[PDB]
């Protein structure tokens, strides 16, 4: 039965130990489900298939089925986890007679234990019971090897003492041996002794979880052999486990007051978590792909907290699936990683921007120009602060080697973080000669930086390269620099306000968007851009890119500009191959190419002066329109005309007026220009509805509200 | 392994010049062809082999 | 942690990738294990190859 | 592509000059120095990796 | 460990620290940076520390003496006889702690707006909500809360609003959305930037006040020593931590170095402070307000110039303030007459002087009432937002003069 | 000196003293100026790829 006196010396005896075993056994065979499954047996076979040596007992069921086990369990959870991992030890033979080769042992997790106490509510009260807490992982040791079952060596006569088990609160020492009977030294025998894993992690509170006015509380758990590498720093884990005392922890060597340190012996972690698989996922990938449309879908389809700054995404979706790398021979080495820097004026979601690519993207590591992040650019090799190993502190640019390094405020960068990017732009590579390793590990990352201009606001009459704190190397180095601009316009101003606005509302504790195309769940979409397994080619053309080049640079030397070069036109490749890999081609075809020239235009026509700027924009217009529809131009044609008369009426009225508006005549000249001659299906338009326009046919007048 | 060779050192170098009298041990570094295991695979199963 | 010996000394310097062949295997000093402060961790030995 | 007169000039600093000491004991160097200036589209870095 | 407080301090003086003892209950009771009462004993422990001078020792009473070859000499002599230094000292066991200055005088205890309600008395809390009703209130707040303050009625409301703060949040995405305001008060000599932060740090619980180059990033933010004890890490509190959910009072911000602004600068980010230290690492907590007073450079601030051009404040601290606030001093004399006029006064009736309609003990019992609010957004308030965020940024455009920072 | 080579600032464009530009053998200068007809290059980078 039960009621003894007290339940660890309860269930020790052996009356109630065997029966406690035989209740746990008929349990396991008998607890079939809530709808006559047996999931124990079931259960089994997948731990037995793959060699798992763990089986996980929910409570919820166990305080069910046998209420008095599962009353006992916390109280003496030591004993009651020893009874029930040799129960189902023998079930597991009795169903698997060949299985007892693999282990000889069943290790019992328990899942859902009701109540839960949190790291700073654990008292003494607690002590060697079976709580579950909640937290982070801050540190976490590598797999040690703890001795299991050990051997010694007499080393008089060399006999091999025989297995000693080895208890998690005393070290094992042998008594004399048993043939020449010496109480003198032994030794592990370490080739016969048997070994578990061991790991310590720290776990501390939850920073969300901690009250206003207090510190987090840190606990250490020991993994052991089946829970070792199941967390890792900065996991928020859910840990069951003894709060343990008593194995050597008690300040009694006078340092101070008689206290016990204590110790959590892990019976089981969750990790409460939601990487990449691609498996039979492969085929919807393609059935989307076949879309015609996926291009603009994955445009669209990233940040979507951040509103506007379409030609950005387009950018990072580029920098996102990137180009083919290649090296003639082995002496001619060209990247396939397409560099993105973001360069403008605050406020305008650049940090944002490089927080999302963090997000969607495998091995991609976040770092700042300033000293505010974990990691920096500059390899060094130091004794680590937690872990007190000395090691080589490979720097940010080498830990996205196949990834992707962002660097926030990269205007901010020293002399060192600038030599740094410099090398690992240039070389891909970073070389240490520091203490005495003199070594050249390698760093193939896509760095995207965002950077605040030279004063705070970008002027368009200055280049790019001198309203940017950057040198031109650097600055070369990159395949597309976006030029964020921050200007007030009304339209995009309620838009942009309604944006955020709508999302503080939300998201409010209490109760815990626009293109022709549907986004597409970021999870579908990082597995869509993790099909990068397959690479790309092209044999496409290469007289209209020539003649294209050579127009260029006819122009940027006529007007004294920043002059093409060859590295832009090798960043146009790059970005056509990256746009043939986003519709999953294998082969650039005309429409790739002629994306890729209108982005590299575009990178390259909006970094120079204004004057250079505006007659660039006019002789490559047949260039930069591509893919860019009747409907936008004019929208951004009309956007220019109400900006001037905007200005007009302002700089002599004090301030704008109600009911801004503009000739119909003046916009068809402006359209004739470019050669629209139609303008019915702009005004019918949803995005000329959309930007607060109206068409008043009566008198010739188009005019916005505000 | 090492004391095999040592006696096949001695057997193939047999006689030596003297002042080369005493035979030496012979140290026997060992390679393979295959692949490396991680050393995340380390765990307590590899322990003396 | 490595342990090399008579000819594998100075083979390699710090910097050099290496693939390594050897024992895991653990420190054998004689189990007399009282450190100070941390070490909360019994039948625990320094592993190396 | 081009530069030619330039990769000569490469492969005569990879092979490089004499390097003599004179009886006085001094020393002339035989490595050769090349300087690139160049426009910054053109491949130097790319010579020099 | 404790320390005495600031009133205790005798002249030329360190402030001395002991270490209290709480057992079974009083365990949790008093946290890094509260004014607490200890109720308890003053007992001796015995420490394990000399060097000073061979002191007072004890040893058996038993005449003893080692025969020869066992001479009670030396190092067996002193073991023979049981021979061990008497070296104390004073450590405190507290039986109760209780806060020395307590909010509501009903019962402290998961902090919720009922919670607090029910925290209070009924004198109290009638007290509380007849201020709530109170027509008027904001105005009554900032002349109660700044009585020896002429003018500057603009960063007296910007401070009290900061004291209050706004909603925390966190996005779907897991992006956190700052939901407390900081204020930058930039200005002229003697234009009661100091003023304002003394006056929020000694009416604020969990206000601290820090200075420009006094210090340290480890004592702004935080430290790592070890436990004494244990084989744990104790993490000691900066400036930023005791300001959790309060208030930090930087003075002299523009004298501060890049090197401690780079850590305002990560708690202002991502209101939390990530330690890797001597062992132990830990993301720690820190929900403050910042009350910035700068100087601006050359002393004086130049109104023919922008914001940027006149405090050498970084751009990205500059960018999360929510409030600037510039005290030009004007050379008014009618200004100077009413200042003149309030300090005279002040310094005449010194206790008096100061009718404030509402005490500093009510306004801190209603504004912890307050903060326990969340409210929402309706949607005629999306509406009215958009259409002054639509103003404010016709403000920035050209044509009109320039404003002293963009919008 | 300034980023391009332009001739109309000759002896001008070279920052460096005439200490070091001593200790080169060959210093190269290179253009990119003017030609029409250098496409083919273009068409090399694009067969390259
Ligand atoms: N489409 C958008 N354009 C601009 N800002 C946006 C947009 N969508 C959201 N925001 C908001 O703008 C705020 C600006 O913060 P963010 O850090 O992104 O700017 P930033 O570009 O890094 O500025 P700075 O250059 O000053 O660092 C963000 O909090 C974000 O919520
Ligand atoms: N004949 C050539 N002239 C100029 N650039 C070339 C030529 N052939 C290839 N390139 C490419 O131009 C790109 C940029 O050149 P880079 O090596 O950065 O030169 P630099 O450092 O002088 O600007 C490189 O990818 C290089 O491979
Ligand atoms: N309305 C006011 N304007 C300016 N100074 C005032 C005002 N009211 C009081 N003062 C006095 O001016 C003195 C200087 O204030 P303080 O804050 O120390 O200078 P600073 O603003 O340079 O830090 C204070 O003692 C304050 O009492
Ligand atoms: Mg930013
Ligand atoms: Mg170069
Ligand atoms: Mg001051
Ligand atoms: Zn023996």
């Amino acid at each position: 039965d039960l009621k003894g006196h007290s339940v660890r010396e309860w269930v020790s005896m052996a009356g109630p130990r065997l029966e406690i075993h035989h209740r746990f056994k008929n349990f396991l065979r008998t607890h079939v489900d809530s709808h006559g499954h047996n999931v124990f047996k079931e259960r089994i076979s997948d731990m037995c298939k793959e060699n798992r040596e763990s089986l996980v007992v929910n409570y919820e069921d166990l305080a069910a089925r046998e209420h008095v086990l599962a009353y006992f369990l916390p109280e003496a959870p030591a004993e009651l986890l020893q009874i029930f991992d040799e129960a189902a030890l023998e079930v597991v033979l009795a169903m698997y007679p060949k299985y007892d080769r693999i282990t000889n042992h069943i290790h019992v997790r328990i899942s859902h234990l009701p109540l839960v106490e949190e790291l700073r509510s654990l008292r003494q009260l607690h002590l060697n019971q079976l709580i579950r807490t909640s937290g982070v992982v801050t540190s976490c040791t590598g797999v040690l090897p703890q001795l299991s079952m050990v051997k010694y060596n007499c080393n008089k006569c060399n006999f091999v003492l025989g297995p000693f088990c080895q208890s998690q609160n005393q070290e094992v020492k042998p008594g004399s041996c048993p043939e020449c009977q010496s109480a003198g030294p032994f030794e592990v025998n370490m080739e016969e002794t048997i070994y578990q894993n061991y790991q310590r992690i720290r776990i501390q509170e939850s920073p969300g979880k901690v009250a206003a006015g207090r510190l987090p509380r840190s606990k250490d758990a020991i993994l052991l052999a089946d829970l070792v590498d199941s967390c890792k720093p900065g996991d928020e884990i859910e840990l069951t486990g003894i709060y343990h005392n008593n194995y050597d922890g008690s300040l009694n060597t006078a340092n101070g007051f008689p206290v016990f340190a204590t110790v959590i012996l892990a019976n089981h972690v969750a990790k409460k978590d939601n990487g990449e698989l691609t498996d039979e996922d492969v085929k919807m990938i393609t059935s989307l792909s076949k879309d015609q449309q996926i291009g603009e879908k994955i445009f669209a389809s990233i940040a979507p907290s951040i509103y506007g700054h379409e030609d950005i995404k387009r950018g990072l979706a580029l920098a996102l699936f990137g180009g083919e790398p290649k090296n003639p021979g082995g002496k001619h080495k060209v990247r396939g990683d397409i560099n993105v820097l973001l360069c403008g004026d605050p406020g305008t979601a650049k940090s944002q921007f490089l927080k999302y690519i963090e997000k969607v993207s495998s091995r991609a590591i976040f770092t700042t120009g300033q000293g505010a992040s974990a990691v920096g650019l500059t390899a060094y090799v130091q004794r680590h602060p937690v872990s007190r190993e000395w090691t080589l502190e490979a720097g940010a640019l080498v830990l996205a080697d196949r990834g992707v390094c962002l660097i926030d405020e990269f205007d901010k960068m020293n002399d060192q973080d600038r030599t740094s990017i410099h090398e690992a732009m240039e070389q891909q590579s970073i070389s240490i000669s520091k203490a005495g390793i003199v070594t050249s590990l390698q760093a193939r990352c896509t760095v995207i930086a965002a950077a605040n201009p030279i004063g705070g606001r970008y002027d368009p009459s200055l280049t790019f390269s001198e309203n940017v704190d950057l040198t031109e190397p650097i600055i070369s180095r990159f395949d597309i620099l976006c030029v964020v601009r921050d200007t007030v316009d009304p339209v995009q101003d309620e838009m942009l306000a309604r944006f955020v606005v709508g999302s503080h509302v939300r998201h409010h504790p209490s109760n815990k968007g626009v293109e022709p195309l549907p986004q597409e769940v970021l999870k579908k979409y990082i597995i869509y851009a993790k099909e990068r397994v397959h690479p790309k080619l092209n044999q496409m053309d290469q007289d209209k890119v020539a003649k294209m080049y050579s127009d260029l640079r006819k122009e940027s030397m006529a007007t004294g500009s920043i002059p093409i070069t060859v590295r832009h036109i090798e960043s146009m490749i790059r970005m056509a191959e990256a746009h043939a890999r986003i519709h999953l081609r294998d082969y650039v075809i005309e429409d790739d190419v002629n994306m890729a020239i209108r982005v590299m235009l575009e990178s390259f026509i909006d970094t120079q002066k204004f004057s250079v700027m505006r007659s660039m924009r006019k002789t490559f217009a047949r260039y930069l329109s591509f893919r860019r529809d009747n409907n936008e131009l004019l929208l951004f044609i009309l956007k220019q005309l109400v900006a001037e008369q905007v200005t007009y009426q302002r700089n002599r009225f004090g301030a704008q007026q109600d009911t801004i508006e503009v000739p119909e005549k003046d916009l068809v000249d402006k359209a004739r220009q470019i050669n629209i001659h139609n303008l019915s299906a702009f005004y019918d338009s949803e995005l000329f509805r959309m930007n607060k326009f109206s068409h008043d046919l009566k008198r010739k007048m188009i005019l916005q509200q505000f | 392994l090492e004391e095999a060779a040592k006696e096949v050192a001695d057997e193939v170098t047999r006689p030596r010049p003297s002042g080369e009298e005493v035979l030496q041990d012979i140290q026997v570094m060992l390679k393979s062809d295959a692949s490396p295991s991680s050393i995340r695979s380390l765990k307590s199963d590899m322990m003396s082999h | 942690q490595l342990y090399c010996d008579r000819y594998l000394c100075d083979k390699v310097v710090p910097g050099n990738r290496v693939t390594i062949m050897g024992i895991y295997s653990i420190k054998k000093f004689g189990l007399t294990t009282s450190r100070g402060r941390d070490r909360v961790g019994v039948g625990i030995r320094s592993s190396y190859i | 592509f081009g530069g030619t007169d330039m990769k000569k000039a490469i492969a005569c600093l990879l092979f490089g000059g004499s390097r003599k000491r004179l009886p006085d004991g001094l020393t002339r160097r035989g490595d050769i120095n090349l300087l690139m200036l160049g426009d910054p589209g053109t491949a130097k870095s790319q010579l020099l990796k | 460990r404790i320390q005495e407080t600031q009133a205790e301090l005798p002249r030329g003086s360190i402030p001395r620290s002991l270490e209290v003892i709480l057992r079974a209950e009083a365990v949790e009771s008093a946290q890094a940076g509260d004014k607490c009462d200890f109720t308890g004993t003053l007992i001796v422990v015995p420490d394990v520390s000399k060097l000073s001078t061979p002191g007072a020792r004890a040893e058996t009473n038993s005449r003893v003496s080692g025969v020869d070859g066992y001479e009670t000499e030396g190092i067996r002599g002193l073991r023979a006889l049981g021979v061990r230094d008497l070296s104390y000292r004073l450590v405190f066991l507290a039986c109760c702690v209780a806060p020395t200055n307590p909010r509501f005088g009903g019962k402290e205890l998961e902090q919720t707006a009922e919670s607090i309600k029910n925290q209070m008395t009924v004198k109290e809390w009638e007290k509380v909500f007849e201020m709530s009703q109170d027509k008027n209130l904001y105005h009554n707040l900032c002349t109660s809360l700044f009585p020896t303050i002429h003018g500057n009625d603009e960063v007296k409301r910007g401070v009290l609003l900061m004291l209050f703060g706004g909603v925390p949040k966190t996005t779907g995405e897991g992006t956190s959305l700052r939901g407390d305001i900081n204020v930058c008060i930039v200005g002229d000599p003697s234009t009661a930037k100091s003023q304002f932060l003394k006056h929020v740090e000694e009416f604020s619980p969990r206000a601290v006040y820090t200075s420009g180059k006094a210090s340290s990033a480890a004592g702004l933010t935080a430290a790592v020593v070890r436990d004494e004890e244990s084989h744990e890490f104790v993490i000691e509190a900066g400036a930023l931590m005791l300001a959790d959910n309060g208030v930090c009072c930087i003075d002299e911000f523009d004298k501060m170095d890049v090197r401690d602004q780079v850590a305002i600068h990560e708690a202002m980010e991502q209101q939390t402070i990530s330690i890797t230290k001597a062992g132990v690492k830990a993301t720690l907590n820190a929900r403050t307000s910042i009350l910035a007073a700068a100087n601006p450079i050359s002393g004086h601030y130049d109104r023919s110039k922008s914001l940027k051009q006149n405090i050498n404040l970084s751009a990205p601290i500059m960018s999360r303030f929510d409030l600037f606030f510039i005290l030009v001093d004007e050379c008014n004399e009618v200004t100077d007459y009413a200042i003149a006029r309030r300090i005279v006064d002040l310094h005449s009736r010194i206790e008096e002087s100061i009718d404030r309609v509402y005490s500093l003990d009510d306004i801190r019992r209603y504004l912890l009432f307050a903060r326990q609010f969340k409210p929402k957004i309706s949607k005629e308030s999306e509406d009215f937002i958009v259409e002054q965020y639509k103003h404010l940024r016709q403000r920035d455009g050209s044509g009109v003069t320039k404003s002293s920072w963009r919008i | 000196v300034f980023g391009r080579w332009d001739e109309t600032k000759g002896e001008d464009n070279i920052d460096f003293m005439p200490t070091i530009l001593s200790r080169f053998d060959m210093i190269f200068i290179v253009k990119d100026e003017h030609n029409e007809e250098r496409d083919v290059m273009l068409a090399k980078h694009v067969i390259t790829l």
